[PDB]
RNA sequence: UGUCCUACGCCGGCAGGCGCGGGUAACCCGUUGAACCCCAUUCGUGAUGGGGAUCGGGGAUUGCAAUUAUUCCCC
């Protein structure tokens, strides 16, 4: 290979740290959020190399493919994917990614505490659920 | 010029077999091959972004060697090691969807047959072509 | 309050047949097998004792043994009480219990406080 | 006009058949020199690097394999050809050419006339 | 060992005999 | 800090 | 300590590269990796483009090891 | 089934197309 | 010609020692194409002197748990670190493994003898087979251990440790051990 | 081993549904088409792409009953 001179070795997406000399799947993988899979579909749907590092890359390449991996059912990311299929308020197919996920998990928790449910006071004493 | 695909190099022929149905470019690609797996055992998508070419030449080559394979038979070939967890790993078939279509597919170029025995061969022409790409993989083989 | 996008309104106009579009896995498949005679017995009960009950007070508690009854959300506003083996538990139906068993409302057992160990 | 032997290593058996022929060596359907483990290749090939390619003049050999698994296919592949190759030098060529083929085999490795009598224990 | 068993000797049998005609065939 | 309908079976549990 | 290998070339190592690397005997992506603190796969390719270059002879491709011999 | 079971034995290797080959097939128990 | 791999000549090799002339059969006799033969040499004792010494490094390389039952990944292993043996001294490697094996091996160990509670021991002679056993023993554990945690690969360090064992440097974790153990012997005569 | 074991096709990302045949059995499953292992590709010594517990959402079977997840599949 080369020398490439404009090579980022930090990256800061969606309040996340990315390093940026593991490679571009893994390294979005590195975020809450999103796994190994959902990074390598989002590429693919994105047509960008998937040899190449994560500093070695253009800018408007990552700024498409955060388009791509906030808005998944508009770039054909199909509806078994993503990681809230119905939500138990407004019931829209939509991938939940870092500060969401975890706002998200602390709103069931929230649900559960206010239903009065045996899961809900299970997770609050603080023991095994499943 | 009496060649045999038995009696040539097989990875190199999946390879040789793979370009030429590339550059024949008349084929039935489904959409989803870009975010469809491969099996329920195996864990990530394939790195090759052109693994359909190269697995409708090895389901060619497997109704070459044994005719009459059915599409729950050509998932049996397909199938590994399922890692269970903690649980010991055990055997897992492969996607039906893919064999499915990879079978549709190859009958879409008149080089896959049905059999009134009930499953798939292939076509004579299919057979030549094969012997001609054998013929060609032997040439780049022997003189190399 | 909303429930998959869909308010309680349009729930209680949502046909039995289109509920089957609606609920989680296993709620589907207990509706597509059909409630049995005892869970039916269970909203005729509660239907009657919502409808024959004062406007500004919340209606008479139902009791019951019935854990695998899955709340309808017809039921919302009923106020029903649950065995637990040994105790009945009185619990109002909220709107957010629809997709809910009844049994989890009534816990079968007290958390374990772990006291001194004797001789092992 | 030709010999049909047999070789075994555990549960692997290859069925030898000998034949005048021009010098051409196939197994299963396939050349020797390409059969997956060629790791293993020198094992598979020990006839015809111990003896040269003349002893192989007009011998044609095609050879079926079934059973067991790799290496003892492989093992049983090789004590096929070299018993093929020792029951045709019985038959149809002289006494002393064929006890000088038995003289260096044995002498080589014992496996390749003899099979392992050891196979997996109840 | 002076004899090879049953189950081995018929799986060789069985093999000489598809190797036989197989050749028959060509 | 009970509310109104629940058991003492329960309200372990609260 | 932890290992720093550096994931992409630098002039220093692109020198060292070209130039004292194809005498060294051996060749292999680990003994490479280590000397200079390269990372296997950079090394990997690295070796790849000199035997593209054909400065260095190729003696042993596998997928655990591939080994190759400085020119003459 | 049980009558059917052929038992060989392994001396010069087998030849199946020599006829003598009867002499090293066997039918019943050895010992 | 037989030759080990295809390549290997045997018949340049020579044992130096004649202590180890007879459990070393790698010469004339015993020199075959491939290490890997699936011979019974556990039938009987002292069977197994004349099993060749390259397929002896390759059965103790296989002896731990997760690669207990590899045998064909093990000479692919010992091939490709002769071949980075031959690339790098030059020599037949066979004569540097054997170099590495009479200069590995212990000359006296410690024994107890007497009873369970008597701590002293006694400085006895080695057999030659178990001084053999020892060498390859020490050298597939040495390469075995410096290759557990790093990007080197367990061929290249066992290349290594067989330079260090034949040269006779103090790099070898082989030589260390025998030093180790010769020199408590000497302490105990 | 088998009257629930499945052959084949179609519909399915995937677990699974739908139409059809054989087998009360050296016949049909089944030439029992296993995994390690081999060949290449990527990874590169770090709690890492090792390891998978734990939880969060959906889907589908088994059944009178899966709520105190039966089981499996997908992020």
């Amino acid at each position: 290979l080369v020398i490439p001179e404009k090579f980022q070795h930090i990256l800061r997406v969606l309040n996340t740290n990315i390093d940026g000399r593991r490679k571009i799947a893994f390294a979005i993988t590195a975020i809450k959020g999103v796994g190994r899979r959902y990074a390598h579909v989002v590429l693919r749907k994105a047509d960008i190399d998937l040899t190449k590092r994560a500093g070695e890359l253009t800018e408007d390449e990552v700024e498409r493919v955060i388009t791509i991996m906030q808005n998944p059912r508009q770039y054909k990311i199909p509806d078994w994917f993503l990681n809230r299929q119905k939500d138990v308020k407004d019931g829209k197919y939509s991938q939940v990614l870092a500060n969401g996920l975890d706002n998200k998990l602390r709103e069931d928790l929230e649900r559960l505490k206010k239903i009065r449910a045996h899961r809900g006071l299970r997770h609050f004493w603080g023991l095994r659920v499943r | 010029p009496g060649v045999t695909v038995k009696d040539v190099n097989q990875q190199e022929f999946v390879r040789a077999l793979a370009a030429f149905l590339k550059k024949s470019g008349k084929l039935k690609v489904p959409e989803w091959v870009d975010t469809v797996k491969l099996a329920k055992h195996k864990e990530l998508a394939p790195y090759d972004e052109n693994w359909f070419y190269t697995r409708a030449a090895s389901t060619a080559r497997h109704l070459y060697l044994r005719g009459g394979a059915g599409v729950g038979s050509m998932t049996k070939i397909y199938g590994g090691r399922q890692r269970n967890g903690v649980m010991p790993s055990h055997f897992s078939r492969g996607s039906k969807s893919v064999a499915r279509r990879v079978l549709q597919a190859l009958e879409g170029l008149k080089m896959v047959e049905k059999d009134q025995d009930g499953g798939r061969k292939l076509t004579p022409q299919g057979q030549r072509d094969l012997d001609r790409i054998a013929g060609q993989v032997a040439a780049a083989n022997k003189k190399h | 309050f909303t429930y998959r996008g869909v308010d309680l309104d349009q729930l209680l106009d949502m046909s039995y047949e289109q509920l089957m579009q609606l609920y989680s896995a296993r709620q589907r498949r207990r509706l597509n097998r059909g409630l049995r005679r005892k869970q039916h017995s269970l909203l005729k009960r509660l239907r009657k004792a919502k409808k024959e009950a004062p406007p500004m007070e919340k209606p008479e508690v139902v009791k019951t043994h019935l854990r695998d009854m899955i709340i309808l959300p017809e039921m919302v506003g009923s106020m029903v009480g649950v065995y637990n083996g040994k105790t009945f538990n009185q619990v109002e139906i909220k709107p957010e219990m629809i997709g809910h068993y009844l049994g989890e409302f009534s816990i079968t057992y007290k958390p374990v406080k772990h006291g001194r160990p004797g001789i092992g | 006009q030709s010999v049909q032997v047999f070789g075994r290593k555990k549960t692997a058996t290859a069925v030898a058949h000998c034949k005048r022929g021009n010098g051409l060596i196939k197994v299963n359907g396939r050349p020797l020199e390409m059969i997956e483990p060629r790791t293993l290749q020198y094992k598979l090939l020990e006839p015809v690097l111990l003896l040269g390619k003349e002893r192989f003049a007009g011998v044609d050999i095609r050879v079926r394999v079934k059973g067991g698994g790799h290496v003892a296919q492989i093992y049983a592949i090789r004590q096929s050809i070299s018993k093929a190759l020792v029951a045709y030098y019985q038959k149809y060529v002289d006494e002393a050419s064929k006890k000088e083929i038995k003289d260096i085999l044995i002498q080589y490795d014992r496996t390749l006339l003899v099979a392992d009598p050891r196979r997996c224990e109840s | 060992e002076e004899y090879v068993g049953p189950r081995l000797s018929r799986r060789i049998l069985q093999q000489a005999r598809q190797q036989q005609e197989e050749l028959e065939a060509e | 800090k009970v509310p109104k309908g629940t058991s003492s079976y329960q309200a372990e549990w609260i | 300590d932890k290992l720093n290998n550096l994931v992409l070339f630098d002039k220093a190592t692109y020198d060292k590269l070209c130039k004292e690397v194809p005498n060294y005997k051996l060749i292999t992506p680990a003994v490479v990796s280590e000397r200079l603190k390269i990372r296997g796969s950079l090394a990997r390719a690295a070796l790849q483009e000199l035997l593209s270059k054909g400065l260095i002879k190729l003696v042993s491709k596998h997928r655990a090891q591939v080994i190759y011999t400085r020119n003459t | 089934r049980q009558r059917s079971r052929a038992w060989l034995k392994e001396d010069e290797p087998l030849n199946f197309l020599d006829p003598k080959v009867a002499q090293r097939v066997l039918a019943t128990q050895p010992g | 010609d037989i030759k080990l791999f295809g390549k290997w000549s045997t018949d340049d090799v020579q044992i130096n020692d004649i202590s180890l002339q007879d459990y070393i059969a790698v010469k004339e006799k015993y020199a075959k194409y491939l290490p890997h033969s699936a011979g019974r040499y556990a039938a009987k004792r002292f069977r197994k002197a004349q099993c060749p010494i390259v397929e002896r490094l390759t059965n103790s390389m296989m002896m731990h748990g997760r690669n207990n039952g590899k045998k064909l990944m093990t000479v692919r292993i010992v091939k490709h670190a002769f071949e980075i043996i031959h690339l790098l001294t030059g020599e037949n490697p066979l004569q540097v493994l054997v170099n590495a094996i009479i200069n590995s091996g212990p000359r006296e160990d410690s024994t107890r003898i007497g009873r369970a509670g008597t701590v002293r021991r006694q400085a006895v002679d080695v057999s030659p087979l178990r001084r053999v056993n020892q060498a390859i023993w020490l050298l597939c554990t040495g390469a075995r251990e410096a290759a557990f945690r790093n990007i080197k690969t367990i061929a290249e360090c066992l290349a290594d440790e067989l330079i260090n064992a034949a040269k006779g440097s103090s790099n070898s974790y082989a030589i260390k051990k025998k030093d180790e153990l010769e020199r408590v012997a000497k302490s105990n005569r």
